[PDB]
DNA sequence: TAAGTCACATGGTGCCGAGGCCGCTCA
DNA sequence: TGAGCGGCCTCGGCACCATGTGACTTA
């Protein structure tokens, strides 16, 4: 599943070339926030050294996160 | 033909049939292939899927793609960028089916490499790298680098199982390139999406309608068994992947390159990969010549290296250390099929019972490559030796008790192709003449080739031998001694006395020769006489059925032959003791000549069938009594009246050339009066 | 369960020929020996006489009770069947026996006119390759080489991903 | 952890000179030790031509795991028909390097060891026999566990493994008496004896001693860094003609 | 080999040369192609130029002083055109963090 | 300092339901 | 040519023994 099917997604979400490039843009920010996220719930989890994460330390993480913003 | 590029050239819907059934008739040459993708990819005006039907059903090659080809369709290939505005966007799926196209059919891996990180051209891209890879030095870590990169990459679909397949391509090529498995290990381990990328479909009825173009297209220039393979180990390329001032032998590509630096040449000491088995060159592409070119640069002697490698392989085979013995066994067969040292080294070590107890399948395979083709260097020894040998041999296959065991017989068959070799030389011909008659000693031997337990493998050595004396004894050159043709009484009167009908014919055919022969020698000598013995005694066990009368059949008299037809019931005891003493009366040619006489009766359409199952003079006299006026008129095989006379037109039959048996005929037709006006 | 007889009646018939063989040939030392005293040292031309009494006896035997079976056709005892499907097996493979064996023959010649040329080649070879000559800073030079093949893969990345339209081997 | 992978070589190749060559190939200095070992030191398993040499190259670069330790271990003796194997552990890619390094430069015809049935008991045998400091020779007893993969019609029986205690082995061998091979005289013969099972006729993949090591019909992983020389010796008559 | 007898009876140079081959060709595809392309320095297109192949000595000869403080705003889509062909490493410096240390990843390796 | 006991955290073999593609397969 | 059942088989979740190492104690 491609990026571009994340911008369809995002599309019919909200429903030429120009928007499409906003989109595309749109799709690499929300991985972003992903991948950020996913590497501070890493980053709690070795601080208390579990080796995988659990759904107490991501929401802390992204609450941690959105504080921020 | 001209009518493609004539149409190529109006085009810059009736264009378009005519383009495809000439393309499905001739098919396009490649500066016309050339021009055909330089119209499709620039216009837009054509319709896609009338694009992609052309890429699919209107692109066939006949002969080499040229690399200008490549570099116009890589031209093609490209994408807009910010450096090049003005060219317009190729379709994703043309460029996606041009790539299929390509798979259908070191600067250039490169080039394909870096066109890998296109997206829509992963799915096709692969095979051609995976192709391109055909030497270890050909991979390093900076492509090992992109592809990884490239590989764990988001936004991809086809990336991870393919690039999976190109690093398990990579990994099974180089073992070096500091180890990359743990890279493989990053990249997805579901063995699914790689499972279906491993095997590839090519759409084979495009691949069969390119097979039958391109049997029309060049003589000797792609035929079509050699494309279908090349097709298919492609293929198999990608299904089996689960699991400076002078020159080195390997780095030669060419037959140009090894003159001008042949005093210049380095034979490297890598045995073991040169001698363990493409339109490219490359060190594989002379693997073939490279133990010759040992032995040429190395002067020959028992120190070199195919032979060492030979030796050693050979006896990991009978020591059962290979896991597959039918892989290198015809790499050694090649190699010391010639060579006369090597084959003379391999026969005196091998060639013994020890080597045969541990495996003889081996040593039959190593017999039917090396003995054929051995030629002795030293005369004086060989004799005694191959006598000890055969000996071994048929003790080591008689004990056992079981008579299916044809490894002796077997070994005999290649020993008289080796006598066969050794006569076709002038010089010591005595030696294989002698040995020869040790050979036929050996063979009709009570123990495997017996009138109960039958071995048809002995029989067929022994009418190998009876062949080989039969040419033999058509060379006038060759001053041969006269006694090295008999092969005594106690063998002929004994294969006369065997029921087989092969052995026989072969008999008389060496009856036929030996006479043949023996026509310009003295009329009275010692075996001129044996001669005449062994064709008055099978004159009369054949055809004269005056036994009795005889002083004696095959050295034993007619008394004891009388009393063994004594407490012998019949049921009929009309004619008894000239029943079954004849050509039909023979238990190898009973049946044969009611055959015969079936075939017969079926080829002049006669109503009358011989409903008798023995053809003997009191059967025939009953059907002349039980038809008697039928027969008078017609119906039956003209020209015969007489059991003789039935007898002689069997004869014609049998002298016709859809039998096996023609010597049996001939030798009636020569040594009798009577017999002599049919040849 | 006429295969298990056809099978049983196999290695019985298997078993009689064996003893029959083995019993002619102890009948006939017996006689040898009750004449003599001990003389059991006979040559190999008088066994080999003993072998063949024994073959034209034992073919003598088996065309006179296949005069006895096939004389009047029954078509009716299985025997009788059995013996034409013994025939009919027994001379079908006879013509291919000798083609298959002259086939090979010219094979074999084959063979030896190959193994003659290149015995030939060989020699020659062997005498051209002893009148050849015996066999005979780089610092820079895998320095400039390495930075040739650099060189050379910019050229190709920037030719590749700019999209010009112009790629050829560029040495 | 560490899989050994099995060679034998054609020629008894000596390592002490050339080496300096492979060094400057691979840009680093390896640690070739050699020694000189006598492994048959028990009377009924012969007392003359015991001798063997044994080198242990070594790619040595740092000590973290087998991606820097793929040791090499060689094994010769002069006076056999087959003078010279090795094996190697790791998974590095050098190791090929090396390999192709020893054809090219020794001229040996190099290939792969595959252990039979008996091969494989009396590598079981050798593999608890442990050299000691004070020059005697201990017996580890390891619960042992044959582990068989028979091919059968319609897949019917995939697989059975004969799993043995460490107690029960012991046991076995003192029933059996004072003996140096146990698997062999007394394991295998018990087996037999009790289940009908000829251990030697059927399709053994694997013996597997809990915690020292789990030898199979191509590769010996052991938990130990080393292999030890009794394995070593027990390969080499393996391979011989 | 008859032949080749004979014949006989009676290297460094094409390295240079195909080195001096790609220095020329690299200068005419960035002279006739890229900086046209580009169109920037107001059509002056030696003057950029200069600054191009000054970047690249650096990049073939591996300065280690590389960095993005030495690309301007005209050469920036050519450093964009560079890592679009991932064969650059983009590190930052750890003494100068802020400072992307770049160069080119290694061609000739056999590891 | 060599050896021992300990819980601890990761390695690993075996097992099985879900589901997918394959493998002919037959009308 | 086209739907179609069955062995394969791998994903992965679970279950359990197996295992190597640091911390701590004993001599």
């Amino acid at each position: 599943m491609d990026t571009e099917a994340l911008a369809n997604y995002l599309l019919r979400q909200l429903s030429s070339s120009q928007e499409y490039n906003k989109k595309l843009l749109l799709a690499c920010g929300f991985q972003a926030i992903l991948r950020k996220i996913l590497l501070d719930a890493r980053t709690r989890a070795t601080a208390e050294g579990l080796r995988e994460v659990y759904p107490y330390h991501i929401e802390a993480a992204t609450q941690a996160f959105l504080d921020s913003q | 033909s001209l009518i493609l590029d004539d149409i190529i050239l109006s085009l810059t819907k009736t264009t378009l049939s005519l383009l495809y059934e000439k393309s499905k008739q001739y098919g396009l040459s490649s500066p016309q292939l050339q021009a055909l993708v330089r119209l499709l990819c620039e216009t837009s005006i054509i319709d896609t899927v009338t694009k992609v039907y052309i890429v699919e059903n209107c692109f066939l090659p006949d002969g080499y793609l040229t690399k200008e080809l490549l570099l116009e369709i890589i031209n093609h290939l490209g994408t807009p960028t910010v450096f090049s505005r003005y060219r317009i966007q190729t379709p994703p799926v043309l460029q996606s089916a041009l790539c299929k196209w390509l798979v259908h059919v070191n600067i250039s891996s490169s080039i394909w490499l870096h066109l890998w990180q296109f997206s829509f051209l992963q799915k096709w891209i692969t095979p051609l790298v995976i192709w391109q890879a055909t030497t270890p030095v050909d991979v390093k870590p900076w492509k090992l680098s992109i592809i990884k990169r490239c590989a764990m990459h988001p936004g991809y679909r086809d990336a991870p199982g393919s690039a999976t397949l190109i690093l398990q391509r990579f990994q099974c090529l180089v073992g070096a390139s500091s180890q990359i498995t743990e890279s493989i290990i990053t990249i997805n381990c579901n063995r699914k999406t790689l499972k279906s990328h491993r095997n590839l479909k090519l759409d084979a009825h495009f691949l069969s309608i390119l097979k039958r173009i391109l049997s029309r297209a060049h003589p000797a220039n792609f035929p079509a068994d050699t494309v279908q393979n090349t097709i298919d180990m492609y293929l198999s390329e990608i299904h089996q992947l689960g699991a400076d001032s002078t020159v080195s032998l390997w780095d030669v590509t060419s037959l140009e390159q090894l003159a001008q630096n042949w005093p210049q040449l380095h034979i490297p000491n890598d045995v073991d990969y040169m001698m363990k088995p493409r339109k490219v060159m490359s060190r594989d592409s002379l693997k073939h010549l490279y133990s010759s070119i040992i032995l040429i640069k190395n002067s020959r002697d028992e120190s070199s290296s195919p032979y060492e490698w030979c030796i050693w392989q050979l006896k990991r085979c009978f020591a059962h250390q290979i896991e597959t013995p039918q892989e290198v066994i015809p790499i050694i067969i090649s190699v010391s099929s010639m060579d006369n040292k090597l084959s003379s080294r391999i026969i005196q070590t091998f060639c013994n019972l020890k080597y045969l107890k541990l495996d003889e399948l081996t040593l039959k395979k190593v017999c039917g490559g090396i003995l054929p083709l051995w030629k002795p260097e030293l005369i004086s020894g060989t004799r005694e030796f191959f006598v000890k040998f055969m000996a071994s041999i048929f003790m080591w296959s008689t004990r056992d008790g079981h008579d299916n065991n044809c490894t002796f017989s077997e070994t005999c068959f290649y020993v008289l192709q080796m006598i066969t070799n050794w006569v076709l030389d002038d010089k010591l011909i005595a030696l294989g003449l002698t040995l020869l008659h040790d050979m036929q000693s050996l063979l009709t031997l009570d123990k495997i080739f017996n009138n109960a337990t039958s071995n048809r493998f002995s029989t067929m050595a022994f009418i190998s031998s009876l062949d080989i004396l039969t040419q033999l004894s058509k060379q006038t050159k060759s001053d041969y001694a006269i006694q090295y043709l008999i092969v005594g009484p106690d063998i002929m009167n004994k294969v006369f006395s065997s029921d087989d009908p092969l052995l026989l014919s072969a008999a008389c055919r060496y009856l036929v020769a030996t006479k043949n022969k023996l026509m310009q020698y003295p009329s009275t000598n010692k075996f001129v006489r044996m001669q005449n013995q062994y064709i008055m005694d099978l004159t009369n066990y054949l055809y004269r059925n005056k036994v009795l009368s005889s002083k004696s059949l095959f050295g034993v008299s007619p008394d004891f032959f009388k009393q063994i037809l004594e407490n012998l019931y019949i049921p009929t005891a009309d004619f008894k003791n000239a029943k079954f003493f004849t050509i039909t009366g023979i238990p190898a040619l009973s049946y044969i000549c009611i055959i015969i006489l079936r075939r017969l009766e079926t080829a002049e359409n006669t109503k009358i069938k011989f409903t008798s199952g023995i053809i003997n003079e009191e059967t025939f006299n009953n059907f002349f009594r039980v038809h008697h006026d039928e027969i008078g008129q017609h119906g039956w095989i003209k020209g015969v009246n007489n059991i003789h006379d039935l007898r002689v037109k069997i004869l014609m039959h049998l002298s016709n050339t859809a039998n096996p048996y023609r010597d049996i005929a001939a030798f009636l037709f020569t040594y009798l009066k009577s017999l002599s006006k049919y040849s | 369960s006429s295969e298990k007889q056809w099978e049983r009646i196999q290695q019985l018939e298997k078993e009689h020929v064996e003893v029959y063989r083995e019993l002619l040939i102890t009948l006939d030392r017996l006689y040898l020996i009750r004449k003599h005293n001990h003389a059991v040292i006979l040559s190999h031309t008088q066994q080999r006489l003993l072998e063949i009494r024994h073959q034209l006896q034992i073919n003598l035997e088996k065309t006179a009770l296949l005069i006895r079976l096939l004389e009047k056709p029954d078509n009716t005892n299985v025997l009788f069947t059995k013996l034409q499907n013994l025939l009919e097996e027994s001379n079908s493979l006879d013509y291919e026996l000798l083609q298959s064996l002259g086939a090979q023959s010219s094979l074999h010649k084959q063979l030896i006119e190959s193994r003659a040329e290149r015995d030939e080649l060989m020699s020659k070879l062997i005498e051209l390759s002893s009148k050849f000559p015996k066999p005979t800073t780089a610092g820079k030079q895998v320095e400039v080489e390495k930075e040739n093949e650099t060189i050379q893969e910019l050229m190709i990345a920037l030719q590749i991903h700019s999209g010009y339209t112009n790629i050829s081997y560029t040495i | 952890p560490y899989t050994w992978k099995f060679l034998g070589i054609s020629k008894q190749l000596s390592l002490e000179n050339g080496i300096a060559k492979l060094n400057q190939l691979l840009n680093l200095e390896v640690d070739l030790d050699i020694q000189t070992i006598r492994v048959p030191s028990d009377p009924d398993g012969g007392t003359a031509a015991d001798e063997y040499i044994r080198y242990e190259m070594r790619l040595d670069i740092s000590n973290l795991d087998e991606g820097t330790y793929s040791k090499f271990i060689f094994l010769g003796n002069s006076k056999m028909e087959v003078p010279m194997f090795l094996c190697y552990c790791g998974t590095d890619n050098r190791n090929e390097v090396v390999l192709q390094w020893l054809k090219a430069e020794y001229g040996v015809i190099m290939w792969p060891i595959k252990f039979e049935q008996k091969t494989m008991i009396k590598l079981a045998d050798a593999s608890i026999v442990h050299v000691t400091k004070e020059n005697i020779e201990q017996i580890t007893w390891f619960s042992s566990k044959l582990y068989f993969e028979p091919e059968t019609q319609d897949k019917n029986l995939r697989q059975f493994s004969i799993e043995i205690p460490r107690e029960s082995c012991e046991g076995l061998a003192l029933g059996y008496g004072n003996t140096m091979h146990p698997y062999n005289d007394a394991i295998v013969p018990y087996i037999y004896n009790e289940t009908g099972m000829a251990v030697e006729r059927l399709p053994l993949t694997s013996v597997i001693l809990a915690g020292h090591t789990k030898i199979m019909r191509e590769s010996i992983v052991t938990s130990t860094r080393s292999l030890r020389n009794r394995v070593l010796a027990v390969v080499l008559q393996s391979i011989q003609f | 080999l008859q032949h080749q007898m004979t014949i006989m009876d009676s290297h460094i140079r094409t390295r240079k040369a195909r080195n001096k081959e790609l220095w020329d060709s690299l200068a005419d595809f960035l002279k006739g192609y890229l900086v046209p392309n580009l169109d920037d320095n107001d059509e002056s297109i030696d003057s950029l130029t200069n600054e191009v192949m000054l970047l690249m000595k650096r990049l073939i000869e591996h300065d280690l002083n590389l960095t993005l403080n030495d690309f301007s705003s005209k050469t920036i889509p050519i450093y964009r055109l560079l890592l679009r062909a991932n064969i650059i490493t983009v590190i930052e410096g750890s003494t100068n963090p802020g400072t992307k240390y770049i160069k080119l990843i290694d061609f000739n390796e056999t590891s």
